[PDB]
Protein backbone atom coordinates (compact mmCIF):
# COMPACT_ATOMS: atom_id res chain seq x y z
CA UNK A 1 0.00 0.00 0.00
CA UNK A 2 2.88 2.59 0.69
CA UNK A 3 4.91 1.59 -2.06
CA UNK A 4 2.13 0.85 -4.52
CA UNK A 5 2.67 3.14 -8.02
CA UNK A 6 -0.61 5.18 -7.55
CA UNK A 7 -3.05 6.09 -5.42
CA UNK A 8 -7.08 7.12 -5.36
CA UNK A 9 -7.52 10.67 -5.14
CA UNK A 10 -7.77 12.78 -2.04
CA UNK A 11 -11.44 13.38 -1.69
CA UNK A 12 -11.56 9.47 -2.95
CA UNK A 13 -8.77 8.68 -0.94
CA UNK A 14 -9.01 4.68 -1.00
CA UNK A 15 -9.64 2.98 2.37
CA UNK A 16 -7.86 -0.41 2.90
CA UNK A 17 -9.03 -2.77 5.19
CA UNK A 18 -6.17 -4.76 6.82
CA UNK A 19 -7.75 -7.67 8.69
CA UNK A 20 -6.83 -10.87 10.03
CA UNK A 21 -3.26 -11.26 9.78
CA UNK A 22 0.01 -10.33 11.43
CA UNK A 23 1.35 -6.37 11.28
CA UNK A 24 4.96 -6.14 11.80
CA UNK A 25 5.67 -2.29 11.36
CA UNK A 26 9.47 -2.55 12.92
CA UNK A 27 10.30 -3.17 9.30
CA UNK A 28 8.26 0.09 7.37
CA UNK A 29 10.05 2.11 10.56
CA UNK A 30 13.77 0.47 10.20
CA UNK A 31 13.19 0.44 6.14
CA UNK A 32 14.14 3.96 5.64
CA UNK A 33 11.86 4.48 2.56
CA UNK A 34 10.70 7.26 4.26
CA UNK A 35 10.58 10.91 4.51
CA UNK A 36 9.15 12.04 7.81
CA UNK A 37 7.34 8.95 9.77
CA UNK A 38 5.61 10.82 13.40
CA UNK A 39 2.85 8.76 15.35
CA UNK A 40 -0.03 10.23 17.40
CA UNK A 41 -0.13 8.52 20.76
CA UNK A 42 1.30 5.35 20.01
CA UNK A 43 4.77 4.15 19.25
CA UNK A 44 5.41 1.97 16.51
CA UNK A 45 6.93 -0.31 19.21
CA UNK A 46 3.84 -0.46 21.00
CA UNK A 47 1.76 -1.23 18.09
CA UNK A 48 3.74 -4.85 17.53
CA UNK A 49 2.62 -5.52 21.00
CA UNK A 50 -1.25 -4.95 20.54
CA UNK A 51 -3.73 -6.37 18.75
CA UNK A 52 -6.03 -4.45 16.50
CA UNK A 53 -9.93 -5.52 15.21
CA UNK A 54 -9.63 -3.22 12.27
CA UNK A 55 -6.72 -1.45 10.64
CA UNK A 56 -7.85 1.02 7.67
CA UNK A 57 -5.28 2.41 5.63
CA UNK A 58 -5.73 5.39 4.41
CA UNK A 59 -3.60 6.47 1.30
CA UNK A 60 -3.64 9.55 -0.70
CA UNK A 61 -1.07 11.79 -2.35
CA UNK A 62 -1.03 15.33 -1.78
CA UNK A 63 1.29 18.93 -1.96
CA UNK A 64 3.89 20.09 0.81
CA UNK A 65 2.61 22.67 2.44
CA UNK A 66 -0.96 20.38 2.84
CA UNK A 67 0.68 17.70 4.52
CA UNK A 68 1.21 19.98 7.75
CA UNK A 69 -2.63 20.02 7.58
CA UNK A 70 -3.04 16.48 8.50
CA UNK A 71 -3.30 16.15 12.66
CA UNK A 72 -6.00 14.93 14.75
CA UNK A 73 -8.54 17.76 15.35
CA UNK A 74 -7.13 20.43 12.87
CA UNK A 75 -8.31 22.33 9.84
CA UNK A 76 -7.40 22.76 6.30
CA UNK A 77 -7.78 22.22 2.85
CA UNK A 78 -7.23 17.87 3.23
CA UNK A 79 -8.74 18.48 6.99
CA UNK A 80 -12.11 20.00 6.13
CA UNK A 81 -12.83 19.17 2.47
CA UNK A 82 -11.15 15.98 2.81
CA UNK A 83 -10.16 14.14 5.67
CA UNK A 84 -9.85 14.75 8.94
CA UNK A 85 -7.86 12.62 11.60
CA UNK A 86 -10.41 12.82 15.15
CA UNK A 87 -9.09 14.02 18.05
CA UNK A 88 -9.01 10.64 19.25
CA UNK A 89 -6.96 9.35 16.85
CA UNK A 90 -3.81 6.88 18.10
CA UNK A 91 -2.49 6.05 14.59
CA UNK A 92 0.74 7.17 12.78
CA UNK A 93 1.59 9.47 9.69
CA UNK A 94 4.37 8.27 7.17
CA UNK A 95 5.02 10.43 4.01
CA UNK A 96 7.29 10.05 1.18
CA UNK A 97 8.73 12.23 -1.80
CA UNK A 98 7.33 10.60 -5.25
CA UNK A 99 8.13 13.91 -7.30
CA UNK A 100 9.98 11.71 -9.40
CA UNK A 101 7.67 8.91 -9.36
CA UNK A 102 3.47 10.90 -9.43
CA UNK A 103 4.23 13.71 -11.24
CA UNK A 104 4.32 14.12 -14.44
CA UNK A 105 5.27 16.82 -17.44
CA UNK A 106 2.72 19.61 -17.63
CA UNK A 107 1.15 18.66 -14.46
CA UNK A 108 -0.80 15.25 -13.51
CA UNK A 109 -4.34 15.18 -13.79
CA UNK A 110 -5.03 12.00 -12.45
CA UNK A 111 -5.27 13.24 -8.72
CA UNK A 112 -7.75 15.71 -7.83
CA UNK A 113 -8.83 17.53 -4.70
CA UNK A 114 -11.81 19.16 -3.37
CA UNK A 115 -11.13 22.69 -2.91
CA UNK A 116 -15.22 23.76 -1.97
CA UNK A 117 -17.82 22.20 0.40
CA UNK A 118 -21.06 23.58 1.63
CA UNK A 119 -19.68 22.58 4.89
CA UNK A 120 -17.01 20.82 6.59
CA UNK A 121 -16.03 17.14 6.74
CA UNK A 122 -16.15 15.10 9.74
CA UNK A 123 -13.06 12.26 11.10
CA UNK A 124 -13.35 9.49 8.92
CA UNK A 125 -16.03 10.82 6.35
CA UNK A 126 -15.22 10.34 2.51
CA UNK A 127 -17.19 12.92 0.34
CA UNK A 128 -17.37 11.75 -3.75
CA UNK A 129 -20.31 14.07 -4.30
CA UNK A 130 -19.74 16.67 -7.61
CA UNK A 131 -22.47 18.74 -6.32
CA UNK A 132 -21.44 22.38 -7.32
CA UNK A 133 -21.11 24.48 -4.04
CA UNK A 134 -23.10 27.56 -4.31
CA UNK A 135 -21.86 30.74 -2.62
CA UNK A 136 -24.56 32.75 -3.13
CA UNK A 137 -28.26 32.70 -3.15
CA UNK A 138 -28.32 32.04 -6.49
CA UNK A 139 -29.86 28.42 -7.76
CA UNK A 140 -26.46 27.13 -9.13
CA UNK A 141 -28.33 24.68 -11.28
CA UNK A 142 -25.96 21.78 -11.09
CA UNK A 143 -23.03 24.32 -13.10
CA UNK A 144 -20.68 26.60 -12.25
CA UNK A 145 -21.39 30.34 -12.81
CA UNK A 146 -21.58 33.60 -10.72
CA UNK A 147 -21.60 32.70 -7.30
CA UNK A 148 -21.42 28.78 -8.19
CA UNK A 149 -17.90 26.97 -7.91
CA UNK A 150 -17.04 23.73 -9.09
CA UNK A 151 -16.04 22.02 -5.80
CA UNK A 152 -13.45 19.08 -7.69
CA UNK A 153 -10.00 20.16 -8.55
CA UNK A 154 -6.85 18.80 -9.84
CA UNK A 155 -3.20 19.01 -9.02
CA UNK A 156 -0.61 20.74 -10.64
CA UNK A 157 2.54 17.89 -9.65
CA UNK A 158 5.31 18.41 -11.63
CA UNK A 159 8.98 16.87 -11.37
CA UNK A 160 9.89 20.75 -11.54
CA UNK A 161 7.41 21.63 -8.62
CA UNK A 162 8.78 23.35 -5.49
CA UNK A 163 9.43 21.36 -2.30
CA UNK A 164 5.64 22.84 -1.29
CA UNK A 165 4.14 21.35 -4.12
CA UNK A 166 5.62 18.27 -5.18
CA UNK A 167 4.01 14.89 -4.48
CA UNK A 168 3.87 13.66 -1.23
CA UNK A 169 2.51 9.75 -0.86
CA UNK A 170 0.64 10.24 2.98
CA UNK A 171 -0.54 7.13 4.44
CA UNK A 172 -2.59 7.67 7.59
CA UNK A 173 -2.68 4.55 9.46
CA UNK A 174 -6.51 4.49 11.27
CA UNK A 175 -6.21 2.00 13.78
CA UNK A 176 -9.67 1.03 15.55
CA UNK A 177 -10.54 -1.38 18.48
CA UNK A 178 -13.93 -2.71 18.47
CA UNK A 179 -15.57 -4.91 20.97
CA UNK A 180 -15.55 -7.52 17.79
CA UNK A 181 -12.72 -9.72 18.56
CA UNK A 182 -8.95 -8.49 17.66
CA UNK A 183 -7.85 -9.89 14.45
CA UNK A 184 -4.72 -7.68 13.32
CA UNK A 185 -1.89 -8.49 16.00
CA UNK A 186 1.92 -7.26 16.01
CA UNK A 187 4.59 -10.13 15.54
CA UNK A 188 5.59 -11.86 19.00
CA UNK A 189 8.95 -12.87 18.70
CA UNK A 190 10.18 -16.34 20.40
CA UNK A 191 13.47 -17.80 21.40
CA UNK A 192 15.31 -20.88 21.15
CA UNK A 193 14.35 -23.71 23.30
CA UNK A 194 16.09 -25.35 26.14
CA UNK A 195 15.55 -28.43 27.33
CA UNK A 196 16.84 -31.07 30.41
CA UNK A 197 17.60 -27.63 32.78
CA UNK A 198 15.40 -25.70 35.45
CA UNK A 199 13.77 -22.23 33.56
CA UNK A 200 11.09 -19.86 33.21
CA UNK A 201 9.10 -20.71 30.03
CA UNK A 202 6.24 -18.95 28.75
CA UNK A 203 4.44 -21.28 25.53
CA UNK A 204 1.61 -19.07 23.83
CA UNK A 205 -1.07 -17.91 26.66
CA UNK A 206 0.56 -20.34 29.53
CA UNK A 207 3.72 -19.41 32.07
CA UNK A 208 5.49 -21.55 34.74
CA UNK A 209 8.98 -22.54 36.07
CA UNK A 210 10.13 -26.45 35.76
CA UNK A 211 12.06 -28.71 33.80
CA UNK A 212 11.30 -29.62 30.19
CA UNK A 213 11.93 -33.23 28.85
CA UNK A 214 10.53 -35.00 26.06
CA UNK A 215 7.73 -37.57 26.99
CA UNK A 216 5.70 -40.28 24.99
CA UNK A 217 2.92 -38.70 25.63
CA UNK A 218 0.62 -38.27 22.40
CA UNK A 219 -1.43 -35.48 21.95
CA UNK A 220 -4.83 -34.95 19.95
CA UNK A 221 -4.13 -32.90 16.72
CA UNK A 222 -6.19 -30.16 18.53
CA UNK A 223 -4.80 -30.48 21.89
CA UNK A 224 -1.81 -27.56 23.07
CA UNK A 225 -1.21 -28.78 26.66
CA UNK A 226 -2.25 -31.42 28.99
CA UNK A 227 -3.52 -31.03 32.63
CA UNK A 228 -3.29 -33.34 35.93
CA UNK A 229 -5.80 -35.22 38.22
CA UNK A 230 -5.39 -32.16 40.07
CA UNK A 231 -5.94 -29.40 36.44
CA UNK A 232 -2.24 -28.46 36.87
CA UNK A 233 -0.61 -28.62 33.96
CA UNK A 234 1.90 -31.43 33.85
CA UNK A 235 2.95 -31.34 29.98
CA UNK A 236 3.01 -28.57 26.96
CA UNK A 237 3.38 -29.24 23.31
CA UNK A 238 5.84 -26.53 21.17
CA UNK A 239 3.53 -24.02 19.64
CA UNK A 240 6.34 -23.90 16.46
CA UNK A 241 7.11 -27.73 16.08
CA UNK A 242 5.59 -30.44 16.89
CA UNK B 1 -35.65 -15.85 -5.71
CA UNK B 2 -39.10 -15.59 -4.89
CA UNK B 3 -40.17 -18.77 -6.58
CA UNK B 4 -41.21 -21.79 -4.40
CA UNK B 5 -40.37 -25.21 -5.08
CA UNK B 6 -43.78 -26.97 -6.13
CA UNK B 7 -42.70 -30.26 -5.42
CA UNK B 8 -41.53 -29.35 -1.66
CA UNK B 9 -44.72 -30.93 0.82
CA UNK B 10 -45.10 -29.21 3.90
CA UNK B 11 -45.21 -32.33 6.76
CA UNK B 12 -45.69 -32.14 10.41
CA UNK B 13 -41.84 -32.26 12.56
CA UNK B 14 -42.05 -36.03 13.74
CA UNK B 15 -39.29 -36.79 16.72
CA UNK B 16 -37.23 -39.67 17.23
CA UNK B 17 -34.77 -40.58 20.08
CA UNK B 18 -31.14 -40.00 19.79
CA UNK B 19 -28.64 -42.34 22.63
CA UNK B 20 -25.92 -40.41 23.97
CA UNK B 21 -25.19 -37.97 20.58
CA UNK B 22 -24.31 -34.97 21.64
CA UNK B 23 -20.99 -35.51 23.08
CA UNK B 24 -17.59 -33.35 21.62
CA UNK B 25 -14.74 -32.71 23.18
CA UNK B 26 -15.11 -29.15 25.72
CA UNK B 27 -11.39 -28.10 25.20
CA UNK B 28 -7.91 -28.42 23.78
CA UNK B 29 -7.29 -29.85 27.09
CA UNK B 30 -5.56 -33.46 27.19
CA UNK B 31 -6.54 -36.08 29.85
CA UNK B 32 -5.70 -39.67 30.11
CA UNK B 33 -6.39 -42.47 32.17
CA UNK B 34 -9.17 -39.52 34.51
CA UNK B 35 -12.63 -38.96 34.69
CA UNK B 36 -13.34 -35.27 34.20
CA UNK B 37 -16.36 -33.22 35.33
CA UNK B 38 -17.00 -30.17 33.36
CA UNK B 39 -20.78 -27.76 32.58
CA UNK B 40 -21.60 -26.59 28.51
CA UNK B 41 -23.96 -26.85 25.95
CA UNK B 42 -24.90 -30.72 25.20
CA UNK B 43 -27.55 -33.02 24.16
CA UNK B 44 -29.20 -34.77 27.21
CA UNK B 45 -28.96 -38.27 26.43
CA UNK B 46 -32.66 -40.23 25.86
CA UNK B 47 -33.82 -37.38 24.78
CA UNK B 48 -36.01 -36.33 21.52
CA UNK B 49 -34.88 -34.99 18.23
CA UNK B 50 -36.97 -33.50 14.62
CA UNK B 51 -36.97 -35.99 12.06
CA UNK B 52 -35.99 -34.36 9.05
CA UNK B 53 -35.75 -35.74 5.32
CA UNK B 54 -35.84 -35.11 1.64
CA UNK B 55 -36.99 -37.41 -1.55
CA UNK B 56 -38.11 -37.08 -4.94
CA UNK B 57 -42.95 -36.20 -3.07
CA UNK B 58 -41.81 -34.90 0.42
CA UNK B 59 -39.59 -31.99 0.87
CA UNK B 60 -38.09 -30.52 4.30
CA UNK B 61 -36.10 -27.21 4.39
CA UNK B 62 -37.65 -25.01 7.37
CA UNK B 63 -36.34 -22.42 9.43
CA UNK B 64 -35.45 -23.74 13.00
CA UNK B 65 -34.29 -21.06 15.80
CA UNK B 66 -30.52 -21.32 16.74
CA UNK B 67 -31.31 -20.29 20.58
CA UNK B 68 -27.72 -20.50 22.19
CA UNK B 69 -27.01 -23.92 20.60
CA UNK B 70 -27.99 -26.63 18.40
CA UNK B 71 -26.64 -30.54 17.37
CA UNK B 72 -26.73 -31.80 13.60
CA UNK B 73 -26.85 -35.14 12.14
CA UNK B 74 -27.32 -36.32 8.87
CA UNK B 75 -26.98 -39.33 6.99
CA UNK B 76 -25.50 -39.07 4.03
CA UNK B 77 -25.18 -41.24 0.43
CA UNK B 78 -24.75 -38.46 -2.71
CA UNK B 79 -23.90 -35.56 0.44
CA UNK B 80 -26.91 -33.88 -0.37
CA UNK B 81 -26.16 -31.38 2.38
CA UNK B 82 -24.86 -28.08 1.01
CA UNK B 83 -23.72 -25.69 4.01
CA UNK B 84 -26.45 -24.08 6.01
CA UNK B 85 -27.80 -20.55 6.41
CA UNK B 86 -26.99 -18.71 9.82
CA UNK B 87 -28.81 -14.93 10.46
CA UNK B 88 -31.16 -13.41 12.83
CA UNK B 89 -33.25 -11.46 10.15
CA UNK B 90 -31.92 -13.76 7.41
CA UNK B 91 -32.22 -10.68 5.14
CA UNK B 92 -29.53 -7.88 3.67
CA UNK B 93 -31.04 -5.63 6.81
CA UNK B 94 -28.40 -7.28 8.93
CA UNK B 95 -24.83 -9.05 8.74
CA UNK B 96 -25.87 -13.08 7.68
CA UNK B 97 -23.49 -16.31 7.78
CA UNK B 98 -23.12 -18.60 4.97
CA UNK B 99 -20.98 -21.96 5.38
CA UNK B 100 -21.55 -23.83 2.20
CA UNK B 101 -19.20 -26.24 0.43
CA UNK B 102 -19.30 -26.29 -3.18
CA UNK B 103 -17.30 -29.29 -3.66
CA UNK B 104 -13.86 -27.78 -4.26
CA UNK B 105 -13.56 -25.28 -1.36
CA UNK B 106 -15.27 -24.71 2.17
CA UNK B 107 -16.64 -21.07 1.67
CA UNK B 108 -17.43 -19.20 5.24
CA UNK B 109 -18.13 -15.71 4.60
CA UNK B 110 -20.32 -12.64 6.45
CA UNK B 111 -22.05 -10.04 4.29
CA UNK B 112 -25.21 -8.97 3.74
CA UNK B 113 -27.23 -11.14 1.84
CA UNK B 114 -30.77 -10.87 -0.19
CA UNK B 115 -32.73 -13.84 1.47
CA UNK B 116 -33.87 -16.66 -0.94
CA UNK B 117 -37.38 -18.18 0.59
CA UNK B 118 -36.06 -21.16 -0.64
CA UNK B 119 -32.54 -21.35 -1.25
CA UNK B 120 -31.02 -24.62 -2.74
CA UNK B 121 -28.30 -25.85 -5.56
CA UNK B 122 -30.03 -27.49 -8.34
CA UNK B 123 -28.09 -30.02 -10.75
CA UNK B 124 -29.29 -31.20 -14.24
CA UNK B 125 -29.01 -33.74 -17.11
CA UNK B 126 -27.34 -36.47 -15.59
CA UNK B 127 -28.22 -39.24 -17.58
CA UNK B 128 -25.31 -40.62 -18.79
CA UNK B 129 -21.94 -38.48 -17.94
CA UNK B 130 -23.05 -38.38 -14.69
CA UNK B 131 -22.19 -34.78 -14.21
CA UNK B 132 -23.22 -34.11 -10.83
CA UNK B 133 -22.12 -30.11 -10.85
CA UNK B 134 -23.31 -27.24 -9.44
CA UNK B 135 -25.41 -25.03 -11.98
CA UNK B 136 -27.83 -22.36 -10.51
CA UNK B 137 -27.52 -20.84 -7.37
CA UNK B 138 -30.87 -20.13 -5.64
CA UNK B 139 -28.55 -19.29 -2.23
CA UNK B 140 -28.24 -15.63 -2.16
CA UNK B 141 -29.45 -13.04 -5.01
CA UNK B 142 -26.28 -10.63 -4.21
CA UNK B 143 -23.86 -10.12 -1.73
CA UNK B 144 -21.75 -7.00 -0.28
CA UNK B 145 -20.58 -5.02 2.98
CA UNK B 146 -18.31 -7.88 3.59
CA UNK B 147 -16.75 -8.32 6.89
CA UNK B 148 -15.43 -11.62 6.70
CA UNK B 149 -14.43 -14.58 4.13
CA UNK B 150 -12.65 -17.74 4.72
CA UNK B 151 -11.76 -20.72 2.10
CA UNK B 152 -10.63 -24.08 2.88
CA UNK B 153 -8.10 -25.64 1.32
CA UNK B 154 -8.61 -27.69 -1.48
CA UNK B 155 -10.95 -31.07 -1.91
CA UNK B 156 -12.53 -33.09 -4.33
CA UNK B 157 -16.00 -34.35 -3.36
CA UNK B 158 -18.03 -36.76 -4.86
CA UNK B 159 -21.65 -35.68 -5.07
CA UNK B 160 -22.54 -39.12 -7.12
CA UNK B 161 -25.75 -40.79 -6.15
CA UNK B 162 -25.81 -44.53 -3.91
CA UNK B 163 -27.56 -47.12 -3.46
CA UNK B 164 -28.62 -49.27 -0.19
CA UNK B 165 -27.03 -48.34 3.20
CA UNK B 166 -26.26 -44.33 3.89
CA UNK B 167 -22.12 -44.65 3.56
CA UNK B 168 -22.01 -41.11 5.08
CA UNK B 169 -22.46 -39.74 8.28
CA UNK B 170 -21.72 -35.96 9.84
CA UNK B 171 -22.56 -34.87 12.97
CA UNK B 172 -21.73 -31.37 14.07
CA UNK B 173 -22.22 -28.79 16.64
CA UNK B 174 -23.02 -25.35 16.22
CA UNK B 175 -22.82 -23.01 19.22
CA UNK B 176 -21.84 -19.12 19.67
CA UNK B 177 -20.01 -18.21 22.87
CA UNK B 178 -18.56 -14.74 23.52
CA UNK B 179 -18.82 -14.15 19.78
CA UNK B 180 -16.76 -17.16 18.81
CA UNK B 181 -18.66 -19.62 16.91
CA UNK B 182 -17.57 -23.05 17.74
CA UNK B 183 -18.11 -26.10 15.31
CA UNK B 184 -17.54 -29.65 16.01
CA UNK B 185 -17.67 -32.51 13.49
CA UNK B 186 -17.44 -36.37 13.60
CA UNK B 187 -17.64 -38.50 10.46
CA UNK B 188 -17.83 -42.07 10.67
CA UNK B 189 -20.10 -45.57 9.18
CA UNK B 190 -22.46 -46.87 10.33
CA UNK B 191 -25.44 -49.64 9.46
CA UNK B 192 -28.94 -48.07 10.25
CA UNK B 193 -32.49 -48.35 9.29
CA UNK B 194 -34.10 -45.01 10.85
CA UNK B 195 -33.92 -42.85 13.92
CA UNK B 196 -30.40 -42.76 15.15
CA UNK B 197 -27.51 -46.01 15.99
CA UNK B 198 -27.20 -47.11 19.63
CA UNK B 199 -23.22 -45.89 20.29
CA UNK B 200 -21.31 -43.40 21.60
CA UNK B 201 -18.92 -41.23 19.37
CA UNK B 202 -16.70 -37.98 20.73
CA UNK B 203 -16.88 -34.77 18.37
CA UNK B 204 -13.81 -33.04 17.36
CA UNK B 205 -13.22 -29.58 16.30
CA UNK B 206 -13.16 -28.11 13.20
CA UNK B 207 -12.77 -24.15 12.38
CA UNK B 208 -13.22 -21.39 14.95
CA UNK B 209 -15.14 -18.53 13.44
CA UNK B 210 -14.09 -14.86 15.86
CA UNK B 211 -17.10 -13.17 13.53
CA UNK B 212 -18.99 -12.25 16.71
CA UNK B 213 -22.87 -11.94 15.25
CA UNK B 214 -26.00 -13.16 16.83
CA UNK B 215 -27.77 -15.64 15.09
CA UNK B 216 -31.14 -16.45 16.34
CA UNK B 217 -32.10 -18.99 13.30
CA UNK B 218 -30.85 -21.17 10.63
CA UNK B 219 -31.39 -23.47 7.57
CA UNK B 220 -29.85 -26.64 6.17
CA UNK B 221 -28.47 -25.92 2.41
CA UNK B 222 -29.84 -29.21 0.42
CA UNK B 223 -28.92 -29.66 -3.38
CA UNK B 224 -31.81 -30.66 -5.91
CA UNK B 225 -31.41 -32.62 -9.18
CA UNK B 226 -33.43 -33.20 -12.08
CA UNK B 227 -33.35 -35.08 -15.77
CA UNK B 228 -36.59 -23.26 -10.54
CA UNK B 229 -39.65 -24.68 -8.55
CA UNK B 230 -40.18 -28.50 -10.75
CA UNK B 231 -36.89 -29.78 -9.18
CA UNK B 232 -36.69 -32.92 -7.21
CA UNK B 233 -34.71 -34.21 -3.76
CA UNK B 234 -32.83 -37.60 -3.58
CA UNK B 235 -33.50 -39.57 -0.62
CA UNK B 236 -31.73 -38.46 2.70
CA UNK B 237 -32.36 -37.77 6.46
CA UNK B 238 -31.26 -35.12 8.73
CA UNK B 239 -31.68 -34.04 12.05
CA UNK B 240 -31.72 -31.33 14.86
CA UNK B 241 -31.81 -30.75 18.15
CA UNK B 242 -31.15 -27.90 20.77
CA UNK B 243 -28.24 -28.10 23.66
CA UNK B 244 -28.87 -27.00 27.16
CA UNK B 245 -26.19 -26.99 29.68
CA UNK B 246 -25.80 -30.67 31.11
CA UNK B 247 -23.13 -31.52 32.94
CA UNK B 248 -21.51 -34.58 31.94
CA UNK B 249 -18.23 -37.26 33.35
CA UNK B 250 -15.96 -37.49 30.86
CA UNK B 251 -14.03 -40.91 30.68
CA UNK B 252 -10.71 -40.63 29.34
CA UNK B 253 -8.42 -43.28 28.01
CA UNK B 254 -5.01 -44.09 28.16
CA UNK B 255 -4.64 -42.79 24.39
CA UNK B 256 -6.25 -39.24 25.85
CA UNK B 257 -9.75 -39.96 23.62
CA UNK B 258 -12.95 -39.73 25.78
CA UNK B 259 -14.24 -44.10 26.23
CA UNK B 260 -17.54 -42.99 27.22
CA UNK B 261 -20.11 -40.48 28.89
CA UNK B 262 -22.22 -40.16 31.74
CA UNK B 263 -25.66 -37.34 32.05
CA UNK B 264 -25.33 -36.30 35.56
Amino acid sequence: VFNATRFASVYAWNRKRISNCVADYSVLYNSASFSTFKCYGVSPTKLNDLCFTNVYADSFVIRGDEVRQIAPGQTGKIADYNYKLPDDFTGCVIAWNSNNLDSKVGGNYNYRYRLFRKSNLKPFERDISTEIYQAGSTPCNGVQGFNCYFPLQSYGFQPTNGVGYQPYRVVVLSFELLHAPATVCGPKKSTNLVKNKCVNFNFNGLTGTGVLTESNKKFLPFQQFGRDIADTTDAVRDPQTL
Amino acid sequence: QCVNLTTRTQLPPAYTNSFTRGVYYPDKVFRSSVLHSTQDLFLPFFSNVTWFHAIHKRFDNPVLPFNDGVYFASTEKSNIIRGWIFGTTLDSKTQSLLIVNNATNVVIKVCEFQFCNDPFLDVYYHKNNKSWMKSEFRVYSSANNCTFEYVSQPFLMDLEGKQGNFKNLREFVFKNIDGYFKIYSKHTPINLVRDLPQGFSALEPLVDLPIGINITRFQTLLALHRSSSGWTAGAAAYYVGYLQPRTFLLKYNENGTITDAVDC
